């Protein structure tokens, strides 16, 4: 792909998001989708192989089952109120179809089986950008829309995304396919609090990217996709893979890391309404997610697996590309739970 | 060569100014017809209002000779909170009337061709 | 969420087309323009929380002409009840309904 | 929700102007030139009132005038006329500019016996003003007493009392 | 009273049909140093009947593997869509007056290849899948042009209606205006109509009979007639819309005259173009109609609406 | 501007078409800028009368507005016999 | 209304005309008579194989082409509009697009058939 | 229940779903399709919609042409599948159209909800708009004022074809 057209094709897909985030009206909105999505499937397929391929079409059916369902919500919601504007959604079954056509657009349980395969069939920056700039926009109209929601449908989701993504963590081997998991979990931890306090979401999700960021850049300056070829980073280069370490382990939301911080605040705003059974289901569940992430850490960077001999080669050489943003990511994947209170800035 | 594409261009230009001269000329009688349907506008309104009126009137009184026999139905009772006046649906003019007429009304412009 | 860009620099990017009641071209009414018209007038600057209640009337006033589900109801029973009067045979239904009447301009 | 009031039968009645529409549109320049002050009164009622029940007399008036225009088109150009709207009506279309002579004989007919004037171009387009003692009505809507609005955001700005007082930060 | 006029609209074009067939062939003959059909019939004026009553009381054939419901069913559509094509054609008058008869026209016309595709396909033989191949290829390459031409050209009529073409060239011929267009618009209507040089879906040296191969008798006879129903109903649109007859309201006998005049020279052009050249192949169609026809329509259209803003000549009717 | 000339030359001589298209295209595109008629399209647009004219009420300090069709005040259209 | 009963008139016109053909002349089918034709010889595969598209990235582009072509159309009614400059902006917008979408596709050997 | 010609054109509407829906083969899909695109333009034409029946019907023929030519290049089959020559084809076409008479009679002989809200019927020409005024085509105007009113509309919809193109062109580069 010539470099032009990758960087058209990135503006339009951030141009599209950008006008769903910027629209008043639900035909804009729907666009905004339709462009995001157009941008977004040649993205995908940028190094092409049969895997790619599959990748690209099992997300486009997605995507547009996704928007042809918001589409039918916008007009049955014009049905019933002859209104465009995004608001309090005057009609409860176009309701219901928009939420379930956002959560599908979300990955959110039980529409989330496409996210471990189409991470896994693309290359670890379509990952990356899959998995970060994607869920601003359904995150973005959910926000706006969340006075209207019927808490028991996005409560069920939100248990379930975050028990199978867990369950289904627990089995991988490729490091995608565990992203895509938690990517699935932490969905579920950011829908479990929007009926009750959007800022708290829009927390949940600056924290959520920001080490998934480092994780994805972490991953791309050691080309490992496996854990037995992450296994080898240890000697080649030690610091990458204690960075590794360091940022697993906040991602598993230990104190006093930053991953600790989101999961704290959601908790602490569920019981502010009544809501007790739920989080304490929440965080026991998020136990699992810690495990995967402790066996990672295990393979990776707490003991030292066997190596080849041609390593010694690549002792010889340094990283040509760096990544002008991964000690910054890291940084505040890390060591960022003491300014906890710079949150107010964020209603 | 040069011959062929000046004979064209003249022949555009001149097809150019004939049809502006025209076109003007249909604009002109164009406002003229316009200019005649708004002098005309006001009394159409008048009878308008008058027959929209007379056929209200007349299911009013049919209703209230058809539905004395139930026990609780106001006669002439609207379905607005609001006072002031509401076009009516045209389900309501011709709701008393053979289909004939309700066939007219409803598709007699759209099937006129 | 909403970052209102358009509010902001004063653009107006799309809200000429968010509602039935904001200046159509050649002054062309909506079937409902005056219904909306209040509900709008009576809904602004107090919220929506509010506004779910204080302006219930002209909303449901609004919605009836939008879909016309009463009037319907209301036509249905006439025409019921006309209907029985007339199989019974105590109907007796006017000239004019039975398309004898004598048309005005 | 109350009933709905609607004038009687009998008021509804009124001298029909009963010509076809090739005759209203042959007639229509000197029509709007010369029974200009009633129809604007009747369209202004009917703009301002929102309510076709309230503005019946005008249209009674409008019927009138018509009816006297006429009648004293049939007084003094009976023929031309005839010829004029004969023409008019001939066509699919009732197009004005296919039948320009029989139009020049009714204007000079008019012209000479009532000193009437075709309207130029753009005349009866135009937005006039009228006069009237009718009261301009106060709420043509019905509306009903706004809601009051939440009240205001006064006084001056205050640090927050202990900072943010989240858990354990004193700031 | 109307059933009546739409006997007499579409038994007569039928008949036109008929007698075209036999005056394509003496024009072809008489271009070709021969005379054609002079036989039966003076001047070979009852070929067309022979040629008729031989092919309906000719067995028709059932190929074993066709699909029989779409092969009975395409010839039907191919039929009376072309009958219906004339119904909005102002001579002076149209049997329906439509507000938008331009596109009318357009989305028909697009709707009549569906006959020689599904032919095609329902026949299950390789010429007519080759042939059916061929029409979406020829489909492709002229449908946007041709689309764009027409609102071109109509963008000085003010509207769609098929009747202010009359009173919009009351004094000039809209050929004089857009000459380009009107080149570029007979060129599209040759292949519109699937006639020579741009004849790819019979294919007669290539494809044997192409689309229609495995058709016989009255089935084949319907495709003949759809197809010279069409050339006609095409070239009588060229002439309402470049070369526009004076309308008398109280004589419109002259302007039929006119009318059908216009049409069959254009005709006679079409089958003196049929028998002056060789023909295409089907891809230099498609690049000639994308790399030629093309740019130049859009510039043209540019110009189209940039020149009457530009010299205040604006058509009424909004 | 010596080798443009050529360029020009050689698109002549082997794309006849793209030249006309493009001087076509441009031509379309400049013009309507430089013409003192767009004015007089807006003009002629603007004075076409679709809707009814609602009267204005009078308040007795309205001297521009006319009290009849045929009054001297009020727009003019002698503009558009001369064109 | 009168559209359709033409639409019926032609219709059962062209019906009856199939109707006519199928029954009134004398029928011999036979297995021979009505193989496929594949001039006089038998054909070696199926018709309803794949048969390669040589053109379908124009085919694709055409379907995107003809979208233009649905917002292009009441060009002769915004012609109508006070506001002038803005509608012929807009339109010789939408225009030079095409334009520009043509001339990628030209120059990238899009409109080249595949061989 | 005036010549019930809405309802008819919508029920034929349904049935062509159905067909399309069923999946016997692209070929006999995208002639369901061109029944539904031709209905749909019927309907939209007895509410006053003229050019946009027109268009959609137009729109739709394109496509479904080139889905022809894809269907014969890359979705063919020895044996292709008609509604009757398959179970599973027969039984899906069979209960949609027994659902949708099954919610026809339901709506018409009763008043429920069957989803969203109750109807009873009376036929389409209840709800007009007995409105007398114009020289001009309403829906003409709406959609014209595209140019004047949505320069936005025009902007964002300009950009995402020509993004398309080169979104195609890229998707089949392949290699
Ligand atoms: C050169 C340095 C310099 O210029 O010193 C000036 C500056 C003078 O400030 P000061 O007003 O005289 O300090 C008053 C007392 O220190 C006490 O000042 P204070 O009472 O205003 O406390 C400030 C306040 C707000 O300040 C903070 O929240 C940030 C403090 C960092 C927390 C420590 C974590 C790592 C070290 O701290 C807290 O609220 C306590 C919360 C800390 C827990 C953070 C949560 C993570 C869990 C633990 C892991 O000295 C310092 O900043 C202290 C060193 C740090
Ligand atoms: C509930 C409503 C159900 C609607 C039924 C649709 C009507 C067709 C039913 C009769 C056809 C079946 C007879 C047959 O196959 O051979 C008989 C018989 C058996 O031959 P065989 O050699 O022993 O064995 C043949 C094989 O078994 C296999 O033979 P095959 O390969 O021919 O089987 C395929 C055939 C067999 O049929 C089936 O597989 C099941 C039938 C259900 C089809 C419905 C699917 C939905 C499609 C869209 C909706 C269509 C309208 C429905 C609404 C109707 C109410 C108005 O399916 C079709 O081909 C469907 C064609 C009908 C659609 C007509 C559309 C016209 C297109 C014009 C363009 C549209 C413009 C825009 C609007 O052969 C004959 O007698 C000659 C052929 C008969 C053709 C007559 C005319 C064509 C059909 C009538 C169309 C009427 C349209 C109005
Ligand atoms: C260069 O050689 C060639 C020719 O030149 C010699 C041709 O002519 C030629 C064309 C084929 C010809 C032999 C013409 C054949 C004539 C038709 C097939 C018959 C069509 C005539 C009827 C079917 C029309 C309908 C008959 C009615 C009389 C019309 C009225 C309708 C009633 C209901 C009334 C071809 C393909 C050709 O290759
Ligand atoms: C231009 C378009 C419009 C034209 C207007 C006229 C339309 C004409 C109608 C279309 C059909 C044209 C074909 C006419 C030929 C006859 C075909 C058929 O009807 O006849 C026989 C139909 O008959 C059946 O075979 C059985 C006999 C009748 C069946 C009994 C049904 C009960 C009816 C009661 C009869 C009692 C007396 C009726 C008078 C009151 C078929 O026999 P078959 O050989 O296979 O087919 C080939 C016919 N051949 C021999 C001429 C070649
Ligand atoms: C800060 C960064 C700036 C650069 C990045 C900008 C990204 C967005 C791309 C373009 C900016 C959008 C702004 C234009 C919004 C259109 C509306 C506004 O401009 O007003 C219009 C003014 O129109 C003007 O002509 C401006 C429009 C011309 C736009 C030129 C095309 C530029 C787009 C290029 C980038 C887009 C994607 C790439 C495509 C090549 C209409 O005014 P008017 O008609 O009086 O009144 C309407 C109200 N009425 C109907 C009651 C009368
Ligand atoms: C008095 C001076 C006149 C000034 C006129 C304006 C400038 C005129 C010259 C500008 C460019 C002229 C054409 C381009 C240069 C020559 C053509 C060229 O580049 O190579 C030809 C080559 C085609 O040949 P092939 O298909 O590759 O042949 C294969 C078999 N051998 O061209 C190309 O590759 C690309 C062609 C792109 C066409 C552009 C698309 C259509 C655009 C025109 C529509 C209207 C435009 C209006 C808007 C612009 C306004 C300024
Ligand atoms: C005269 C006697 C009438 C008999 C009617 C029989 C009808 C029938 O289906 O028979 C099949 C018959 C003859 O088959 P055989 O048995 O081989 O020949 C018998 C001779 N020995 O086959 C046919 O001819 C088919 C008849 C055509 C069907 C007519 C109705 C179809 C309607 C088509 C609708 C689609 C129109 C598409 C265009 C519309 C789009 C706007
Ligand atoms: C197939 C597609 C049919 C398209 C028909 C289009 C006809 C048309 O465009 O004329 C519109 C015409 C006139 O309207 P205007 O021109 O806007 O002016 C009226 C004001 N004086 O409107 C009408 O009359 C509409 C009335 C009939 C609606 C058309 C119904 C046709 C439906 C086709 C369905 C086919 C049958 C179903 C089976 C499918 C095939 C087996
Ligand atoms: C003052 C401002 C005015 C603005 C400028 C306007 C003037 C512009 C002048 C130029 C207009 C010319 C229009 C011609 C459009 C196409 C011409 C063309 O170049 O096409 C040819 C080919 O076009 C054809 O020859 C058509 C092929 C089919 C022929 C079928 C029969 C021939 C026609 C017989 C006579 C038809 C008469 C047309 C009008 C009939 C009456 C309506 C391209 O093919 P190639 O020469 O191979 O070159 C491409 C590779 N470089």
């Amino acid at each position: 792909m010539n470099p032009i057209i990758y960087t058209t094709l990135i503006m339009t897909v951030m141009s599209g998001t950008m006008l769903v985030m910027i629209s008043s009206h639900w035909l804009l909105i729907w666009i905004g989708f339709e462009m995001n999505l157009l941008a977004m499937i040649p993205v995908l397929m940028k190094n092409f192989n049969p895997r790619a391929t599959e990748a690209a079409t099992k997300y486009f059916l997605t995507q547009a089952t996704a928007s042809m369902m918001l589409m039918m919500a916008i007009i049955i919601n014009l049905l019933y109120s002859g209104q465009w504007t995004i608001t309090k959604m005057f009609n409860p079954v176009a309701m219901t179809m928009m939420t379930m056509a956002l959560a599908m657009k979300l990955g959110l349980s039980p529409f989330h089986f496409w996210v471990p395969e189409v991470t896994q069939g693309i290359s670890l920056q379509a990952g990356l950008l899959l998995l970060t700039w994607q869920k601003l926009a359904p995150l973005s109209v959910l926000c706006q829309i969340s006075q209207s929601i019927n808490p028991n449908l996005m409560l069920t989701m939100a248990m379930l995304s975050i028990l199978i993504g867990g369950w289904g963590g627990l089995n991988q081997t490729q490091l995608r396919k565990i992203m895509a998991y938690s990517s699935i979990a932490h969905m579920g931890w950011m829908t479990a609090v929007l009926p009750y306090n959007t800022t708290m979401t829009i927390l949940n999700l600056l924290i959520y990217i920001t080490m998934t960021l480092a994780m994805f850049m972490l991953l791309i300056h050691s080309s490992a996709t496996t854990t037995l070829s992450l296994s080898h980073t240890w000697n080649k280069m030690p610091v990458i893979t204690s960075l590794m370490m360091v940022t697993l382990l906040s991602m598993g939301g230990l104190p006093p890391l930053s991953g600790f911080m989101p999961k704290w605040m959601i908790i602490q705003e569920m019981t502010k309404n009544e809501s007790i059974i739920m989080p304490t289901l929440m965080a026991m569940t998020a136990l699992l997610n810690l495990y995967f992430y402790m066996r990672l850490a295990y393979s990776s960077s707490l003991t030292m697996f066997p190596s080849t001999n041609n390593m010694k080669m690549k002792w010889q050489f340094e990283h040509t590309k760096q990544m002008k943003l991964l000690p910054t990511m890291i940084v505040l994947s890390t060591l960022v739970l003491p300014m906890t209170p710079a949150l107010s800035s964020l209603n | 060569g040069y011959s062929m594409f000046a004979v064209g261009i003249g022949t555009l230009l001149f097809g150019y100014w004939s049809m502006m001269k025209w076109n003007r000329e249909r604009r002109r009688l164009q406002i003229e017809d316009f200019e005649a349907r708004i002098a005309l506008m006001p009394l159409f309104q008048a009878e308008k209002d008058r027959r929209v009126l007379q056929m209200l009137r007349e299911n009013l009184e049919e209703e209230a000779i058809i539905m004395k026999d139930v026990p609780d139905w106001k006669v002439g009772e609207s379905v607005f909170h609001t006072t002031r006046w509401v076009t009516p649906m045209m389900g309501e003019l011709y709701g008393l009337r053979t289909n004939e007429e309700i066939l007219s009304a409803t598709y007699g412009f759209i099937w006129y061709t | 969420p909403f970052f209102d860009v358009q509010k902001r620099l004063g653009l107006d990017l799309d809200r000429w087309m968010t509602i039935q009641s904001a200046e159509q071209p050649h002054k062309i009414p909506g079937r409902c323009h005056a219904f909306e018209k209040e509900w709008i007038e009576c809904a602004h600057g107090i919220g929506g929380i509010r506004a779910e209640k204080e302006c219930k009337i002209e909303f449901d006033d609004f919605v009836e002409c939008l879909l016309r589900q009463k009037t319907m109801k209301r036509l249905s029973a006439i025409k019921r009840q006309r209907d029985k009067l007339i199989k019974e045979g105590k109907y007796t239904p006017p000239p004019h309904h039975l398309g004898k009447e004598d048309p005005r301009p | 929700p109350g009933i709905v009031e609607l004038p009687t039968l009998e008021d509804l009645k009124v001298q029909e102007v009963k010509v076809s529409s090739s005759v209203l549109k042959a007639a229509a320049h000197h029509y709007g030139a010369q029974c200009d002050k009633p129809n604007k009164e009747f369209m202004l009622c009917r703009w301002e009132e929102k309510d076709p029940r309230r503005c019946l007399e005008e249209g009674k008036l409008v019927n009138q005038c018509a009816l006297d225009f006429f009648r004293q088109i049939k007084r003094h150009c009976a023929e031309p006329f005839t010829e004029y709207w004969t023409c008019i009506d001939y066509s699919g279309l009732q197009l004005f500019r296919h039948c320009r002579k029989q139009q020049a004989k009714f204007d000079e007919c008019v012209l000479d016996k009532l000193g009437w004037v075709r309207p130029d171009l753009g005349e009866l387009s135009k937005v006039t003003k009228v006069k009237t003692d009718r009261p301009l009505p106060e709420n043509p809507y019905h509306s009903r007493a706004r809601p009051e609005p939440n009240p205001e955001a006064e006084g001056d700005l205050k640090p927050a009392k202990h900072g943010s007082r989240l858990f354990f930060w004193t700031m | 009273m109307f059933m009546i006029n739409i006997l007499s609209l579409i038994i007569p074009i039928l008949l036109a049909v008929a007698f075209l067939t036999l005056v394509e062939r003496k024009v072809l003959g008489y271009m070709q140093l021969r005379k054609g059909p002079n036989v039966v019939g003076p001047y070979g004026l009852l070929q067309p009947i022979a040629d008729a009553l031989k092919l309906f009381t000719k067995e028709p054939l059932r190929p074993a593997t066709s699909s029989i419901s779409m092969f009975i069913i395409a010839p039907i559509l191919a039929l009376s869509l072309a009958l219906t094509m004339w119904v909005p054609l102002p001579m002076p008058y149209p049997l329906i007056n439509m507000n938008l008869g331009v596109l009318f026209m357009l989305a028909m016309s697009s709707l009549a290849v569906y006959s020689i595709l599904w032919s095609g396909w329902a026949s299950n033989s390789k010429y007519a899948l080759i042939g059916a191949l061929r029409a979406v290829a020829q489909t492709i390459s002229y449908e946007v042009t041709l689309a764009i031409i027409l609102l071109s050209v109509l963008l000085m009529n003010g509207s769609y209606t098929l009747s202010t073409l009359i009173t919009t060239q009351e004094h000039i011929w809209m050929i004089f205006t857009s000459w380009p267009l009107a080149m570029m618009w007979f060129i599209s209507t040759l292949a519109e109509t699937n006639r020579a040089p741009f004849d790819l879906t019979e294919g007669e040296s290539e494809l044997v009979s192409g689309f229609n191969v495995e058709y016989a008798a009255g089935p084949f006879a319907m495709f003949f007639m759809a197809e010279y129903a069409n050339i006609i109903m095409m070239n009588a649109f060229t002439a309402i819309l470049f070369l526009g007859a004076s309308h008398d309201p109280h004589t419109p006998e002259l302007y039929t005259i006119n009318f059908v005049l216009k049409t069959l020279a254009l005709t006679i052009t079409f089958l003196w173009i049929r028998a002056s050249y060789p023909r295409f192949r089907y891809d230099q169609l498609m690049h000639l109609l994308w790399k030629s026809f093309l740019p130049l329509t859009l510039a043209l259209c540019m110009w189209h609406i940039s020149l009457p803003i530009m010299t205040a000549s604006i058509p009424p009717q909004s | 501007a010596g080798r443009i000339a050529s360029f020009l030359k050689n698109a002549w001589a082997k794309e006849p078409v793209l030249v006309a298209s493009f001087a076509i295209g441009g031509l379309a595109i400049i013009l309507p800028s430089l013409s003192p008629y767009t004015n007089y399209a807006i003009r002629i647009n603007r004075a076409t009368p679709y809707n009814y004219p609602v009267p204005l009420r009078d308040d007795g300090n309205m001297p521009d507005v006319p009290s009849h069709p045929q009054d001297p005040q009020g727009p003019s259209l002698e503009w558009l016999k001369n064109l | 209304m009168n559209i359709m009963l033409t639409l019926l008139t032609n219709v059962t016109l062209a019906s009856l005309l199939v109707l006519i053909a199928f029954w009134l002349p004398q029928l011999n089918a036979y297995s021979e008579k009505t193989s496929p034709y594949e001039c006089g010889f038998d054909p070696m595969g199926s018709a309803r194989l794949p048969f390669s598209m040589k053109f379908f990235l124009v085919a694709i582009t055409f379907l995107l082409f003809d979208l233009e072509i649905a917002l292009l159309l009441p060009l002769p009614w915004a012609s109508q509009t006070n506001n002038l400059k803005t509608m012929l902006t807009m339109a010789l917008f939408l225009l030079i697009l095409l334009a520009a979408s043509l001339a990628y596709e030209w120059t990238q050997k899009g409109l080249e058939w595949a061989e | 229940m005036t010549m019930y010609i809405a309802f008819i054109l919508s029920t034929i509407f349904v049935i062509g779903f159905v067909g399309f829906s069923s999946k016997p083969s692209p070929i006999y899909g995208g002639l369901g399709l061109i029944v539904s695109g031709g209905v749909g333009c019927g309907i939209v034409l007895n509410f006053g919609g003229s050019f946009l029946g027109l268009m959609v019907f137009l729109i739709y023929l394109g496509g479904m042409l080139v889905v022809f030519g894809y269907t014969t290049a890359m979705a063919t089959e020895m044996y292709p599948e008609v509604w009757v020559s398959n179970k599973t084809v027969f039984g899906a076409f069979v209960s949609g159209l027994m659902m949708e008479f099954c919610m026809v009679y339901y709506a018409l002989k009763e008043e429920e909800v069957e989803i969203i809200f109750k109807f009873n019927g009376l036929g389409d020409w209840v709800i007009y708009d007995t409105g007398d005024s114009g020289f001009f085509s309403e829906e003409a105007m709406g959609i014209a004022a595209l140019y004047s009113y949505g320069t936005w509309l025009v902007i964002v919809t300009g950009w995402s074809l020509l993004i398309g193109v080169v979104v195609i062109m890229e998707i089949t580069r392949g290699n």
